[PDB]
C-alpha cells in the first residue's frame, strides 16, 4: 500500500525524550521500513531535537504542504493521522 | 597589521566540513587574518593552513555586480535588469517539472538551501543536485534518518577510540585537524588503524587493506574485522569519495551490514560505531533538509534552466550546453564563467549563516564586513527572484526564514549542539534495504583530493595558496619565494606577491 | 534660591492613574492651545492644522503604556519639551527638524540596496 | 534610484547612497551654477557625494557653493566662455555636462547671441570631444529659431544647435522661475521695478526653482530622459497682475508702477541696459518679452514625465516674501486668502 | 505575525537609508519589562538590530585570560553601511553609529536583561569550556615494550 | 599626467616600491587635478633607492651592532648576524653589512644588492 500520486515528501519532528508520549518513536519504528519499502523514491526525512512536539508534514505538488500535530495521538491514532496524509 | 587596531569576529571555517572555531580580525573593509579560538569538541586549537591562509582570496577575485551575457561577453546589469531578465528567460522556457535544475557548492550556508528548495519546489522541480561527481543522482546513503550521513560518534569520539577502520579518504587532505587527533589518540594508546584505498603519507601509522570493496570485504571477514568486533568503541569512518563513487551503493550496504552484525559493540547504549565524513561545509547540513536528487526518474530528465548555487567543481555532464544557466556566488571561477547570468552574493566572512559540520553541529558565522559593492545575501537573492518568478516565498526576514528551517528539521534551531539520532538502527533501509542489488564494477577507491591548496573559489584565488603549491612543487625552502624581498638571485626584489 | 523660569513646572510624581489620565489630557490640551502661538513665534508656513496633526501623533505613539512610572518620565519630557518651544529658547532650525515633510515592500528594499 | 547605474558609454556606477560622505559616483560639471538656479543643482548633486566641477568668473560669488559638499567634492575651475581650454579642462572627466549659462540682457562684450549660441557651441563641442555621457541645456520657454524676441531666438538656435552636434541632449525648457532670490517675486516686491510697458498683463506657469533642481536631478538618473526635450512649467496660468496681487497680499505694501508705452520706453530702457554696469531689469528685449505670451509647446515632456507634481506659488508666498512684510504686519500669519 | 518586517514603522531624524525595516518596537504595555527603548531618546534602528552577547575566547597569540573573564555585548555588522572608502584619502568611512561601542556584564543574565529592556534583538552563544585532563611530565619518558610511535625531541 | 612629475614615481625612481603603492599617474588624475602645477606637489625622493647606493660595511666579527650612529638620536642598538654568504642588512635603517669570510663570494656575484666597494 504506497501513498497516493502527488506526496513530495515526508517529514516527521519528534524528539527522543518520552517528554511527549514514546507513541511517534513506536510509530515510526514500525512504519518507516514498510512506508518506505512500498514507495522508495519519496523522501521521509526522520528528525529530532529535544522539546519537539511530534508533528508532521506532507508536501504536495508546487510547493504545497500540509501540517499535522502528532501530540497526544497514539501509535494507531497517530497512524490513521499519517494515513489521510497520503491517501486521497 | 596591528592587533589592537584589528576587530574580532568568532565565525566558523568553512573551507572544509568540520566547521572549525575560527576568529577573523578585520580591519575596516578588509580581513587582515584568520586565527583559531578554542572547541575542544571541534577543532581543539587548531586550524590547517587552507582555513588560515586563503583569507587573502577573499579581496581578488570578487564579483559585485550582476552580468548579462551579451553578445558573448559579460556587461554590468542592474539587479532588476538582471532578475527580470532571469525571468523573461524562465517565461520563455517553459520548464515543467524537474527541468529547473540546481546544483549548491561547498560553501553555501542552510538559510541559501532552504530557500532554494522552496522556490525550486513551488516551480515545480524537485532537481536539487550537488557539486560534486556523482551529486546529480541518488545517494547511496539516504537522508530519512541522520544516521545514514554523519560522523555518529563524534569528533570527541575519537579520543575513546580504539579500532578505527578508513574508508577510501585521506584524513589529511580531508579534515586536517581530525587527522591529528587520530594521531593524538594513538601516541597515547593501543588504538589500531586499517585503512582501505589509495595508499597516503600519514602522520600516523595504519595498515592497508586495499583500494576497492572487494579488499574491504576480506577486511571484515579477516583480522581488522576481527580487531573491530573485539574492540571497544570500534569507529569505520566512510569518506564522501566513496559516495562520489560507482559503488557507493554497495560499499555503504557492505558497511552498515557489518554494523548492524555488531551492535553492542557498534550499536550501544553510549557508542556509534558508523560514521561518515563530510570533506564540505554544505553537505551535511545539505542532507539536514533534503537538498539532494530523490529518484532516477528525476535526475533522468534533461533541465533546460540550470541555478549553480555557489557551484563550481560540477562535472561537465551535469549541466546541458543549452541550458540557461544562472551562477549565483562571490568569486569568479569556473561556475561563474559559462553561466548565462551572474548574480554576487555574499562570502562567509560577510553573512550570517547556518552551516552543520560532518558530525550534525549546528553552527552560525558572524558577519565580520559588509557586503562589497553591489552584492547581496545570498538567501535574499532566492527571495527576490521569487517574485519575478510569480511565487514569492512567504517570509521577507532572517528569523522567517529560520522559522522555516527549525521545521524542516528543529536541530537547525538549536545552535552549537548535537541531536542524537532516536531511531539510530532505522538506518538500515536506506543503507541495506535500499541497497541490495548492486552492479559492482570493481574499479578502485579514488583520491578525491588532487591539490590540498586547492579545493574551492576561495583558495583557487588565494594569492598564499599559489605559492604553497609552488613551492611545494619545486621544494624551495626560501621565504621569499614569490613574495617581496631581497635574494641572491633577486638583488632588487620585487612588490610581486604570489607571483 | 534663583527663579523657575516661566513655564517652569516642579517635577511631580502621579498619583494615581487618575491623577495621570488628568495630567495627559492637560499636556495635550496646552499643546495645541498654542499651535497657533508656534506658527507665528517661528514663521511656520505650513498652516496649524498640520502643527496640531503632529502633536497628536507623537501623543499617540506613547497611547499604549500601562506604567506610572513611564508616563511620568513622559510627562516631565512634554513640559520641558512646552517650556523650551514656548520661551522661544529653541530657534526655528529646531522646530523644523521637527517636521519631516524605510522601504514599503521587501521586493522595493532589495532592490535599492537595503532601502 | 537604485544602487547601480549604468550609463551610456556603459560605465557603471555602484553607489552608496545617503549623507555627503558617502559615494555618489557621478562626476557633474554645471556651467553657470553661480545663479539662480545653479546652487539648488549643486547641492542636490553634492549633498548626495557626487564631484561636481562649478566653472567660475568671479571669485567671490563662488564661495556659497562650497558648503554643499564634503571635502574634495566641489571643485572649483576658473574659466571663460571665450578660453576653450578652461571649458575643455572642466567637462573631460565628467559623465554629465550642465548648462545653465544664460543672460538676461546684452553686454559690452557678450551680446544674446554670444552667450547663448557661441557658448553652447563650446560647450557641447567639448562634450562631444570628450565624449561625456549626458549634457542638459538648459534654454528658455518660448524658445524659437523663428522667434523676434533676441532671448526666445537666440536660445532656440542654441537648442538646434546642441543637437546636431551632441544628439542625446536632454532639453530643457523652464518657465519663468520663483524661489529665494528669485527675479520674479523678489522684483514685484522690490521698489526699484517701476517702469512697465504692458499693463503687468503677459501670463506664464510661474515654475518654484526648487522643483526645478529637483527636475534636473532626475534627469541623470532616469537615462531614458537623454534626447528629450522638457517644458518645466507650474500648476497655473497667472498674469503679472495676479502674482503682483499675491505679492500685495502678502507684504502688505500695495506696490504701484508707472507704465510707459513702449515705443517710448524700449529706446530708454536700451539706453540704461547700455550706461549702467549692474543688472536694471531694463533693456530693449526685456520690454519685447514683457508684451509676449508664454506657450506651452506639445509633444514636449513635462513633470508628470519625471513623476513630479509641481505645487503653486501661492504656497510659497509667505515663505520668500516674510522678509519684506512691514513689521506691524509681520507677526503676522501667512494670508492664505 | 509571527516576526514580521512592519513596514509601517514611522521613521525619526535618526533613519538613513542604511536603517535596517524592524519586527516591532516597544510601545509600553509589554509585562514586566521596563521599556526604556522607547523614552530612551535612541533611534528605532536599535530594536530592527540584533546584538550578540558572548564572552571573548581567549586570542589564539597569548596565554593570558583577562579579556575572557566578562560577558561582552556588540552591535552585528550589516551588510551596507558598515564600511566604504573615501574617495578623497582613502579613509574608511561608516554610517554605523554602534560600530565603535560594546557593553561589558558581569553574567550572562545581566546581558539579557539589559537588551531586553532596551529592546534589542539578541542573540547569545555560550563559550566553548575546556576538557580537563591530567598532564604529567613523567609521560615524556614512558617505557615502550614495542616499537616506538615516535621519537621525542623534547 | 602630461609630465614626467605627475607620473614617475619620485624623481629618482619611476615605478612603485610596494605591493598597495598607487602609482602617481593614478592618482595625479581626475578634476581635481585640473589647473595643478604638477612640479610644486610633493615628490620626495625614493628611500628605496638611496639607501642601496651606500656600499657594504665590511666587518670579521660574527656579529655587528647597529644603532643608528646618531647615539640618542639614531634607532634602538640590535645586532646583526653575518654568517650567511649574503650581505645583511640592519632591520631598522638598512645598512649593509657583509663578512670577509665571503669577501670571495660575493666580489663573485653578477649582481648584488649594495655597492660591496
Ligand atoms: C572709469 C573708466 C571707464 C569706466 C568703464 C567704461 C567702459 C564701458 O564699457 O562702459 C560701458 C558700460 C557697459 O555696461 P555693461 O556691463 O556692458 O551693461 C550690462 C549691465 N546691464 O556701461 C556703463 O556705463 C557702466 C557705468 C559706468
Ligand atoms: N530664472 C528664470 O526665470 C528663467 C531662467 N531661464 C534660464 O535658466 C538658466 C538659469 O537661470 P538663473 O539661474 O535664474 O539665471 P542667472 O542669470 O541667475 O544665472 C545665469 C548664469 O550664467 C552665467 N553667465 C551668464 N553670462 C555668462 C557669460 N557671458 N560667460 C559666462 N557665464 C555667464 C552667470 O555667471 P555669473 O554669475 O558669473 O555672471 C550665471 O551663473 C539660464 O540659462 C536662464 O536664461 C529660462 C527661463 C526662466
Ligand atoms: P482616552 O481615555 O482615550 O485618553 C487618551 C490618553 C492619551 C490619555 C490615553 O488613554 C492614555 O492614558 N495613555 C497613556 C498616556 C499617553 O498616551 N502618553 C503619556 C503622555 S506624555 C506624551 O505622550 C508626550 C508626547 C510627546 C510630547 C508632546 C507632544 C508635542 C511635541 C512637540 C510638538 C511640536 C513642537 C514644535
Ligand atoms: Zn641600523
Amino acid at each position: 500500500y504506497a501513498f497516493a500520486k502527488g506526496v513530495k515528501e515526508l517529514r516527521f519532528l519528534f524528539c527522543q525524550t518520552s517528554q511527549h508520549s514514546a507513541e511517534a518513536r513506536s510509530f515510526l519504528n514500525r512504519a518507516y521500513p514498510i512506508m518506505k519499502k512500498h514507495n522508495p523514491t519519496i523522501p521521509i526525512l526522520l528528525r529530532e531535537a529535544q522539546g519537539t512536539i511530534p508533528r508532521v508534514y506532507a508536501r504536495y505538488e508546487f510547493g504545497r504542504e500540509k501540517m499535522e500535530s502528532l501530540e497526544g495521538l497514539t501509535d494507531k491514532q497517530i497512524e490513521e493521522t499519517v494515513a489521510k496524509l497520503v491517501k486521497t | 597589521a596591528r592587533p589592537w587596531e584589528l576587530k574580532r569576529t568568532e565565525s566558523i571555517d568553512v573551507l572544509d566540513g568540520l566547521g572549525s572555531n575560527i576568529r577573523v580580525d578585520s580591519r575596516g573593509l578588509e580581513v587582515m587574518r584568520i586565527l583559531p579560538r578554542l572547541n575542544d569538541d571541534v577543532n581543539e586549537e587548531w586550524i590547517n593552513d587552507k582555513t588560515r591562509f586563503a583569507c587573502d582570496g577573499l579581496k581578488t577575485q570578487r564579483l559585485t555586480m550582476p552580468l548579462v551575457r551579451r553578445d558573448g561577453k559579460f556587461e554590468p546589469a542592474t539587479w532588476e535588469q538582471a532578475l527580470t531578465e532571469i525571468a523573461h528567460a524562465y517565461q520563455t522556457l517553459a520548464p515543467k517539472e524537474n527541468e529547473f535544475k540546481v546544483i549548491a557548492g561547498q560553501l553555501v550556508e542552510v538559510e541559501s538551501l532552504v530557500a532554494m528548495k522552496d522556490l525550486a519546489n513551488r516551480l515545480g522541480s524537485e532537481n536539487l543536485a550537488l557539486d560534486f561527481p556523482g551529486g546529480s543522482q541518488p545517494l547511496a546513503h539516504g537522508v530519512d534518518i541522520r544516521s545514514n550521513y554523519l560522523f555518529n560518534s563524534k569528533i570527541w569520539g575519537i579520543e575513546e577510540a580504539d579500532a578505527i577502520l578508513l574508508v577510501g579518504t585521506n584524513p589529511r587532505h580531508e579534515a586536517a585537524v581530525l587527522n591529528a587527533r587520530i594521531r593524538k589518540q594513538w601516541l597515547r594508546s593501543d588504538l589500531e588503524i586499517a585503512a582501505v584505498g589509495q595508499p597516503w603519507e600519514s602522520t600516523f601509522d595504519y595498515e592497508h587493506l586495499g583500494t576497492d570493496l572487494a579488499a574491504l570485504k576480506n577486511a571484515l571477514s579477516g583480522p581488522f574485522g576481527e580487531k573491530l568486533k573485539k574492540a571497544k568503541r570500534p569507529m569505520i569512518i566512510v569518506g564522501s569519495g566513496v559516495t562520489e563513487h560507482p559503488d557507493a551503493k554497495a560499499f555503504y550496504e557492505t558497511v552498515w551490514s557489518f554494523v548492524e552484525k555488531n551492535a553492542s559493540n557498534f550499536l550501544t547504549e553510549e557508542w556509534c560505531g558508523y560514521n561518515v565524513l563530510q570533506r564540505a561545509a554544505s553537505r551535511a547540513g545539505a542532507f539536514e533538509v533534503g537538498f539532494v536528487v530523490p529518484s532516477p526518474e528525476v535526475a533522468a530528465t534533461k533541465p533546460k534552466f540550470v541555478w549553480l548555487l555557489g557551484a563550481d567543481e560540477f562535472d561537465p555532464a551535469d549541466v546541458p550546453k543549452d541550458a540557461f544557466i544562472v551562477y549565483q556566488g562571490h568569486h569568479g571561477d569556473r561556475g561563474a564563467e559559462i553561466a548565462d547570468i551572474v548574480l554576487p552574493g555574499a562570502a562567509y566572512t560577510e553573512k550570517a549563516g547556518t552551516y552543520v559540520n560532518t558530525e550534525g553541529r549546528v553552527q552560525m558565522t558572524r558577519a565580520a564586513t559588509g557586503l562589497p559593492g553591489a552584492a547581496r545575501t545570498d538567501w535574499k537573492i532566492i527571495r527576490a527572484v521569487s517574485e519575478f518568478l510569480g511565487v514569492p516565498l512567504p517570509y521577507d526576514d532572517v528569523a522567517q526564514l529560520r522559522d522555516r528551517m527549525a521545521e524542516i528539521s528543529p536541530a537547525l534551531a538549536a545552535y552549537d549542539v548535537v541531536e542524537p539520532v532516536a531511531l539510530r538502527h532505522l538506518s538500515k533501509v536506506q543503507l541495506v534495504d535500499q541497497n541490495k542489488g548492486a552492479k559492482v564494477t570493481g574499479e578502485p577507491l579514488k583520491k578525491v583530493v588532487e591539490n590540498f591548496y586547492f579545493t574551492d573559489v576561495i583558495s583557487r584565488s588565494s594569492p598564499t595558496m599559489a605559492r604553497c603549491s609552488a613551492a611545494k612543487e619545486t621544494g624551495d625552502p626560501r621565504t621569499n619565494f614569490m613574495a617581496p624581498g631581497m635574494e641572491e638571485d633577486r638583488p632588487m626584489g620585487q612588490i610581486a606577491y604570489g607571483a | 534660591a534663583v527663579q523657575p523660569t516661566k513655564f517652569a513646572v516642579t517635577v511631580r510624581q502621579s498619583r494615581n492613574w487618575a491623577d495621570a489620565k488628568q495630567r495627559v489630557i492637560a499636556a495635550y490640551r496646552a499643546w495645541i492651545r498654542a499651535a497657533p502661538e508656534i506658527q507665528t513665534m517661528y514663521s511656520i508656513p505650513f498652516p496649524v492644522s498640520h502643527i496640531r496633526t503632529r502633536i497628536r501623533q507623537e501623543f499617540e505613539r506613547h497611547r499604549y503604556v500601562n506604567k506610572l512610572n513611564v508616563v511620568d518620565v513622559l510627562l516631565q519630557q512634554s513640559n520641558a519639551d512646552f517650556q523650551e518651544t514656548m520661551n522661544f529658547w529653541r530657534q526655528q532650525s529646531h522646530v523644523m527638524a521637527f517636521f519631516k515633510e524605510l522601504p514599503s515592500n521587501f521586493i522595493t528594499g532589495f532592490l535599492e540596496g537595503r532601502n | 534610484i537604485s544602487d547601480i547605474h549604468i550609463t551610456r558609454t556603459g560605465k557603471p556606477l555602484i553607489r552608496i547612497q545617503g549623507g555627503r560622505s558617502s559615494l555618489g559616483e557621478h562626476t557633474a560639471t554645471v556651467f553657470g551654477a553661480t545663479g539662480q538656479l545653479g546652487r539648488y543643482i549643486v547641492n542636490r548633486l553634492a549633498r548626495q557625494g557626487c564631484t561636481v566641477i562649478v566653472p567660475y568668473r568671479e571669485e567671490m560669488a563662488k564661495r556659497h557653493l562650497k558648503v554643499s559638499g564634503d571635502l574634495g567634492r566641489v571643485i572649483f575651475m576658473e574659466f571663460d566662455l571665450r578660453n576653450t581650454q578652461s571649458i575643455e579642462e572642466s567637462v573631460r572627466h565628467s559623465d554629465v555636462v550642465y548648462n545653465l549659462i544664460g543672460r538676461d540682457y546684452p553686454t559690452k562684450n557678450f551680446s544674446l547671441a554670444d552667450v547663448h549660441i557661441e557658448g553652447t557651441e563650446r560647450i557641447v563641442e567639448a562634450v562631444a570631444k570628450y565624449d561625456v555621457d549626458r549634457f542638459i541645456q538648459v534654454s528658455t520657454y518660448n524658445a524659437n529659431p523663428d522667434s523676434t524676441c533676441e532671448f526666445f531666438r537666440t536660445k532656440g538656435i542654441a537648442e538646434k544647435v546642441a543637437r546636431h552636434v551632441f544628439p542625446e541632449t536632454t532639453i530643457v525648457r523652464p518657465a519663468p522661475m520663483f524661489g529665494f532670490e528669485d527675479r520674479l517675486l523678489l522684483k514685484l516686491a522690490s521698489v526699484t521695478n517701476l517702469f512697465t510697458s504692458n499693463h503687468m498683463r503677459e501670463k506664464f506657469w510661474p515654475v518654484h526653482v526648487n522643483e526645478v533642481g529637483e527636475a534636473l536631478e532626475r534627469m541623470l538618473y532616469d537615462d531614458s530622459t537623454a534626447g528629450q526635450t522638457f517644458e518645466l512649467y507650474g500648476p497655473r496660468q497667472y498674469s503679472m497682475a495676479q502674482i503682483a496681487e499675491l505679492v500685495d497680499r502678502e507684504i502688505y505694501k500695495k506696490r504701484r508702477h508707472i507704465n510707459l508705452p513702449k515705443p517710448i520706453l524700449q529706446p530708454l530702457a536700451e539706453l540704461i541696459n547700455r550706461v549702467l554696469w549692474w543688472d536694471t531689469g531694463l533693456s530693449r528685449d526685456q520690454v519685447e518679452r514683457e508684451f509676449h505670451d508664454q506657450v506651452i509647446d506639445p509633444t514636449a515632456k513635462t513633470f508628470k514625465d519625471l513623476g513630479m507634481e509641481p505645487t503653486d506659488i501661492s504656497k510659497w508666498t509667505y515663505h520668500y516674501l516674510l522678509p519684506y512684510r512691514p513689521s506691524t504686519y509681520y507677526d503676522l500669519p501667512p494670508s492664505t486668502e | 505575525p509571527r516576526n514580521a518586517p512592519d513596514y509601517n514603522v514611522p521613521i525619526d531624524i535618526a533613519t538613513s537609508t542604511f536603517t535596517p525595516v524592524p519586527k516591532n518596537v516597544q510601545d509600553g504595555s509589554e509585562e514586566n519589562v521596563v521599556p526604556a527603548g522607547l523614552i530612551s531618546g535612541a533611534p528605532m534602528e536599535l530594536q530592527a538590530r540584533t546584538v550578540r552577547i558572548y564572552k571573548p575566547a581567549k586570542p589564539a597569540t597569548q596565554s593570558g585570560e583577562k579579556n575572557t573573564q566578562l560577558w561582552r555585548m556588540d552591535w552585528d555588522v550589516l551588510g551596507k553601511g558598515h564600511r566604504w572608502e573615501n574617495p578623497l584619502m582613502g579613509w574608511q568611512s561608516s554610517a554605523d553609529f554602534m560600530q565603535g561601542t560594546h557593553l561589558t556584564f558581569k553574567t550572562k543574565e545581566d546581558a539579557i536583561a539589559f537588551a531586553e529592556k532596551q529592546g534589542y534583538e539578541y542573540f547569545v552563544q555560550e563559550p566553548n569550556e575546556r576538557h580537563f585532563r591530567p598532564k604529567a611530565y613523567a609521560n615524556n619518558f614512558l617505557y615502550s615494550p614495542g616499537k616506538l610511535k615516535h621519537i621525542r625531541t623534547k | 599626467g602630461r609630465p614626467a612629475s605627475a607620473v614617475m614615481q619620485a624623481p629618482n625612481r619611476a615605478e612603485v616600491w610596494s605591493r598597495s603603492q598607487r602609482p602617481r599617474s593614478e592618482a595625479m588624475a581626475g578634476p581635481r587635478f585640473e589647473q595643478t602645477d604638477f612640479d610644486a606637489q610633493p615628490r620626495p625622493w625614493a628611500a628605496i633607492e638611496l639607501i642601496h647606493k651606500q656600499p657594504v660595511r665590511w666587518t670579521h666579527d660574527r656579529i655587528v651592532a647597529c644603532d643608528g650612529g646618531g647615539g640618542p638620536h639614531g634607532h634602538p642598538k640590535i645586532y646583526i648576524n653575518t654568517d650567511k654568504p649574503e650581505i645583511a642588512t640592519c632591520n631598522y635603517c638598512g645598512l649593509p653589512f657583509a663578512n670577509e669570510h665571503h669577501r670571495k663570494y660575493l666580489e663573485s656575484l653578477p649582481q648584488t644588492s649594495y655597492p660591496l666597494n
